[PDB]
């Protein structure tokens, strides 16, 4: 109702031009509002880890990169395992020798 | 009795007193409303009759951004409403406007809430600034400051920790300019000068806490503890108490050669905590590492001449001799010709605190090394020529030129640097 | 409590303010009606730069309208943010500029311009402490250009100390509208010289390219233009705004990026611009924000940085990040790329964080680039304005206006002495 | 840490590019839409902080519609829309047009988008060039390709799974023209180049897989899986593991003779499965026999100069020694004098996933082996009589020099393929 009667004809001229900063939720460049403003938080360490998100981000890097490592190590030394178990003592040859 | 009073001129000098302040509330057990649940707060701390605490410190900066930041922090309740000071206008990376124009009316109130806080202490060991060399407000600024202080307080020991531009990686385009300007006007004014440079605490925070992505906070909490482990003789007893006074008896040769690299050990994070020994020799070496200077400054290029060692926690004489005498021994390290001891060892039986939230480890064992070396006329060189190559051409001299300062400033800086050079290579020659 | 005294001229001006001000609104959680709905006290915290308290919540823009013709101003008035401005601040003539910068300057705008310094001069007065104003307006049009230099020379008579910041849309090298665009821009150009501390350059071309190319737009109107010029704008002044890991205000930015005093034109550009497409294929980090910066294409100044030679280049970065990060960024930019920098400055770049990001965006960055490529711009505008000056075609109208041909002749000497810096800085070798 | 620059030129580069990202989706349970229910998809795909992974690769081609095809169908939501890279007019089969006149802004919109994934890289293996060498997109536009990558990247290793005319079967009749010029231009440029016929897998589908109606998602299945079987050391870890830059030193002697022979073994149905052992000798016999070799390139007229075998399984040391020695003491598999071992044997504890909708068994055990050999001069022998013949008459040649070539060029590319025959000739003769 404001606008006046030139320039409300055609309310086309005033489009939503939003997009910059349009990134999308499902986009890694979305960020929320409460993440959005943070301080450092000095005299608070939570609130200084909470300002320092990417130093915990590689932090958790390296322990899931590690963790993920460890599981296929375990994994592989169990095969390994059962594998190398093979030997004269496994009764390879016990059908054979009750065959015989 | 042993009051230390706290200036912190500038976003650098601020932000790294944050970091101090911080590590001294949770040294000391005070709270940051200002109050804890003998008498070892008295040089960082005044109590009232209420029982709060309040700190003998000066927040000084022509920005109000950053002392905003602390008036609406944690540490609201803490520091004194008037002793946080705020300018109006940036000195925008001038050292002309934070020496000339702006600087004036800023540093008569500084020097007035000084003098209100020196009148509140009955002995005063010094003052402790914390500047930034490479801009307007931390260079221009604090060296009237520090010429006010010298005018006036006169013998008091001012320690200078401050931070000088990076060799390769900096921020600013005047950086050379307004640092050359202030080393010119802090070779004549303060006591003890020590560098810190961002680049070299980079590197030092890459590689032992293992942060990919370091950064200002992890510099200011790495630098308020080798603060702190300078202080703590002061604020808590042990073997070989060492003093302010002592500093400079023992650590400055001569007047004019006072710049000193720093180095802090052990830097360790938690994971890569106690699986080393972290003993006394090995904490020694490793604060003797040139990788672990907190100054892009290659120590084997120049000859020490002075060492100060400050331990912390659970260290013993026996342990110290034979660390000091070991690397005495060691061919890498080299004094000159005419100062045989150049050692001054002093331990405490503090070990240092840990701050939560942060990457240090808790090391029941610290070593700060403080020490006068002629490699320090390196960063002097590099600045030196950084200056002459923009002022060739007088590119950006029209804005210092704009508030009150002329070309025989400049020549003067840059001739007065020269000197220093030349200065350092006498004592380094036989 | 640096307060910042925006301008909007001509047409082109009033509509970048407008859309400026609806973003900085956005930004600080404003509605169009003036009460703040942020919830966030950083947004309050520093609100006094751009705006006032009015009677109850409301919060009034500190922003000067200016036009020859009511029909911008009432399309500004209709927009969506139309009603945040003082009406008083609104100042219009009535017979439009004919896109003729001797009436813009000299006939129409010198009555005109009265009422425009003593609003100027009311809102400044307000203000507790000024670091000075800003002006958005085009070069190439009458009323925007005549009387926006006309008033920044006023400004800069009355408060010389005071920075003053231009945006200024100068006309597009393939594409031109008007005829009389390099008449508009010579005689405008030199003002700005002698007046104008610091001035952004910005081409309608290197917007649509780059809204081609990055954005990836269909049918982009001219808001979408303005939009992102608007983001530019919040973007050099978030610093004083908001809290920052290593602030820097618009006089440390001119210091650090200003080597000389005639050299003061730069070329902008804001990150991350990513097309609707790619969003999800793209991931922030800070060497991709450095990396889309310091691209040619992303420039929104016509000239491309890769033909002449970096003096300057200020970073703005908005984010949680790591100062090391960004600072070894720069310098392996610089490292890489050091045939584009001068020599005889050894750090080219004024790197400034900000801990408060765009809405939206967990990061960006606005450049800020004093390169010699501009000389290019300014020798094409020579081009067309020699050629034009050489058979004074549409002369009349600017002699009929009151103001003497040998104002042309200085307009164009001086425009070529500026030329004629940048390419001295461009081959000036060390020692 | 691992990262390899994927490159598809052309409709067969871009045709067997689906199968392989196919396949690598498949390998790493990587969805279509984009994303997955560690960091083993590094070396292919970079993963955002929505946690969405995107192909490290680029889809070139001069006609929309092959490309088009990709962002219609099902991997629309995968691949980045600006990495597929569309031209407006088709190179018409042109080395001249894709080189010369069409290819130029083409590969400049090329080389940004890789300067941007490279950027995108901490490490980088180098390059996977998928190219047609026979159409006038993959041979003069991959060529230019090749040259500027060349030019700026410099040292980066790029390997290029070529695919050179059949002797006989073809489908055009200027690609000997183009086939020619190619081969000139990629002499010197690629480092390690791999030599792919369609009548050779057409006969491998035929023989191994009875497939009487063989077509090209057969072939580019095949050559997918010899692609990830050589790229499944850089993302699963194995004994002997085997790297990109390892090819280069234990596979070329010469930097001229980089040509190599593929094969994969084995090729067989679900039916054909589980009827036979599978067992690593087994199938190294089967990946040493020359209908296996997927160039139509007989082994017995030249010697073998290197072999490199990838193995993806159940395979252990002690059966790939017993394979070896056996294949060392067959006699119709002959070694140059000069190269004793001429042997570079690699496992991977990775099985190789079966495509649903392929025609391949799964199997426990597969082996690709990638064979330097100097009977590799027959197919350029053919190539270099066919090329003369039509060369005679000029013909099609007005087509050549009409997008801004010349007569010498083909001169130059026949005497540099003449060269490249007595190279060949040489290194093979004692
Ligand atoms: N080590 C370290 N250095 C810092 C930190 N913050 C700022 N600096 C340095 O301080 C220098 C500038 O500090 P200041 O002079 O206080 O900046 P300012 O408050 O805007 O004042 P002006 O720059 O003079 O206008 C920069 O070059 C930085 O290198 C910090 O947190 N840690
Ligand atoms: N192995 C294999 N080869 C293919 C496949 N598709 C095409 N080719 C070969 O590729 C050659 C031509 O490829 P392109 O150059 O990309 O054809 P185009 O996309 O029309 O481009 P131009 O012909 O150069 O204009 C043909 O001679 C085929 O032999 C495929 O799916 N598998
Ligand atoms: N970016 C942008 N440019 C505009 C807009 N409106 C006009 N322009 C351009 O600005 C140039 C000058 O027009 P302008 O100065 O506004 O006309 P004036 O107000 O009568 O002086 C024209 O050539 C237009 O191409 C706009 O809304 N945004």
């Amino acid at each position: 109702t404001h606008a006046t009667g030139r320039f409300s004809r055609f309310w086309d001229r005033y489009a939503d031009t939003s997009h910059i900063t349009s990134v999308d939720p499902c986009s890694a460049s979305y960020a929320p509002s409460e993440g959005t403003y943070v301080r450092k938080g000095w005299g608070s360490g939570d609130a200084s880890s909470d300002f320092l998100t990417y130093q915990g981000a590689d932090r958790d890097q390296r322990a899931r990169q590690r963790q993920a490592v460890a599981v296929r190590t375990t994994a592989r030394s169990e095969v390994e395992a059962k594998l190398s178990g093979l030997d004269d003592a496994s009764g390879l040859d016990d059908g054979r020798l009750q065959v015989a | 009795m042993r009051e230390v009073i706290s200036i912190h001129i500038g976003q650098a000098g601020i932000q790294v007193g944050n970091a101090c302040w911080e590590l001294y509330c949770l040294e000391h057990g005070i709270q940051p409303d200002g109050q804890m649940p003998d008498d070892a707060f008295n040089t960082f701390f005044s109590e009232t009759g209420a029982g709060k605490h309040v700190p003998r410190c000066i927040f000084l900066d022509l920005e109000p951004t950053v002392v905003d930041e602390v008036r609406t922090g944690t540490y609201r309740q803490l520091f004194h409403p008037e002793q946080l000071i705020s300018g109006k206008e940036d000195a925008a990376n001038n050292f002309a406007r934070g020496h000339y124009t702006i600087g004036k009316e800023i540093v008569d109130l500084a020097l007035d809430r000084i003098r209100k806080l020196a009148d509140n202490c009955t002995g005063l060991q010094g003052f402790l600034v914390f500047n930034a060399v490479g801009g307007g407000t931390g260079s221009g600024l604090g060296s009237l400051l520090l010429e006010r202080l010298s005018v006036d307080y006169g013998k008091k020991s001012k320690l200078g920790f401050t931070v000088y531009p990076s060799p390769q990686v900096s921020t600013a385009v005047v950086e050379p300019y307004n640092s050359v300007l202030s080393t010119h006007s802090l070779l004549e004014h303060t006591d003890v000068a020590v560098m810190l440079d961002n680049e070299a605490i980079y590197d030092i925070c890459r590689r032992s806490l293992d942060i990919e992505r370091p950064t200002y906070t992890n510099l200011n909490r790495l630098i308020a503890q080798v603060i702190s482990s300078l202080t703590a003789s002061l604020r808590f007893d042990g073997a070989l108490n060492v003093d302010i006074t002592e500093f400079q008896t023992n650590l400055v040769p001569y007047p004019r050669i006072h710049f000193m690299l720093s180095s802090y050990a052990p830097i360790i994070s938690a994971e890569k905590a106690y699986h080393e020994q972290l003993s006394v020799a090995e904490i020694t070496n490793a604060a003797f590492e040139p990788a672990s200077m907190m100054v892009k400054c290659d120590p084997r290029h120049g000859k020490y001449m002075a060492c100060c060692l400050m331990y912390r926690g659970d260290v013993v004489p026996k342990d110290v001799n034979a660390s000091v005498a070991t690397i005495k021994t060691k061919r890498t390290i080299q004094f000159v010709d005419w100062c045989p001891t150049g050692f001054k060892c002093g331990i405490n039986y503090q070990p240092p605190t840990v701050v939560p939230g942060g990457d240090l480890a808790k090391v029941q064992r610290a070593v700060c090394m403080i020490s006068n070396s002629t490699a320090i006329g390196e960063i002097f060189s590099r600045l030196d020529h950084k200056f002459d190559l923009m002022y060739a051409k007088r590119a950006f001299v029209h804005w210092y030129v704009g508030e009150g300062m002329e070309e025989g400033e400049f020549s003067e800086a840059r001739e007065d640097l020269a000197a220093l050079e030349k200065d350092f290579e006498e004592v380094g020659a036989e | 409590m640096r307060e910042i005294v925006h301008i909007q001229g001509g047409q082109c001006g009033n509509q970048i303010g407008a859309k400026f001000w609806e973003v900085v609104s956005d930004e600080h959680g404003i509605d169009p009606t003036g009460t703040y709905h942020g919830d966030s006290d950083l947004q309050l915290e520093r609100i006094n730069v751009y705006f006032n308290e009015a009677t109850g919540g409301r919060y009034v823009p500190r922003a000067i309208l200016m036009d020859l013709e009511p029909g911008t101003m009432d399309s500004v008035r209709s927009g969506p943010y139309g009603q945040i401005f003082r009406p008083d601040n609104f100042v219009f003539g009535q017979t439009g500029a004919g896109n003729n910068w001797a009436k813009g300057h000299y006939t129409e705008g010198a009555e005109l311009i009265d009422s425009v310094l003593d609003v100027v001069r009311k809102e400044a007065e307000s203000c507790d402490c000024l670091q000075g104003f800003q002006v958005c307006h085009s070069l190439g049009g009458g009323t925007g250009s005549g009387m926006g230099t006309l008033l920044i020379s006023k400004i800069r008579e009355e408060y010389p100390d005071r920075m003053m910041l231009t945006f200024s849309v100068v006309p597009s090298p393939k594409v031109s509208d008007t005829v009389v665009e390099p008449y508009n821009a010579t005689l405008s150009v030199h003002q700005l010289v002698e007046n104008a501390d610091e001035c952004m350059v910005l081409d309608n071309e290197a917007l649509y390219d780059i809204c081609f190319r990055t954005l990836k737009l269909t049918t982009p109107t001219f808001g979408d233009l303005n939009h992102l010029i608007s983001a530019v704008m919040s973007g050099i002044t978030c610093c004083l705004r908001f809290p920052g890991q290593l602030n820097a205000d618009l006089r440390k930015l001119a210091v650090n990026l200003i080597p000389f005093p005639r050299l003061h034109f730069f070329m902008v550009g804001f990150t991350p611009l990513t097309s609707r497409g790619s969003q999800q294929y793209r991931a922030l980090t800070v060497p991709e924000l450095t990396q889309q910066m310091w691209d040619a294409k992303n420039m929104m100044c016509a000239a491309d940085p890769r033909h002449g030679r970096y003096l300057t280049a200020s970073a703005l970065f908005r984010g949680r990040m790591s100062t090391k990060e960004v600072d070894e960024q720069m310098l392996n930019v610089q490292n890489k790329n050091s045939s584009y920098f001068v020599e005889w400055i050894p750090n080219n770049v004024k790197s400034s964080v900000c801990d408060i990001p765009p809405k939206g965006l967990k990061m960006s960055a606005t450049f800020i680039g004093n390169s010699t490529a501009i000389q290019e711009m300014f020798k094409r505008v020579s081009e067309q304005f020699t050629a034009m000056f050489r058979r004074k075609a549409f002369l009349h109208w600017y002699t009929g206006e009151g103001m003497d041909e040998m104002e042309f002749t200085e307009a164009e000497s001086n425009m070529n002495d500026l030329v004629s810096e940048y390419q001295q800085y461009q081959d000036a070798s060390a020692e």
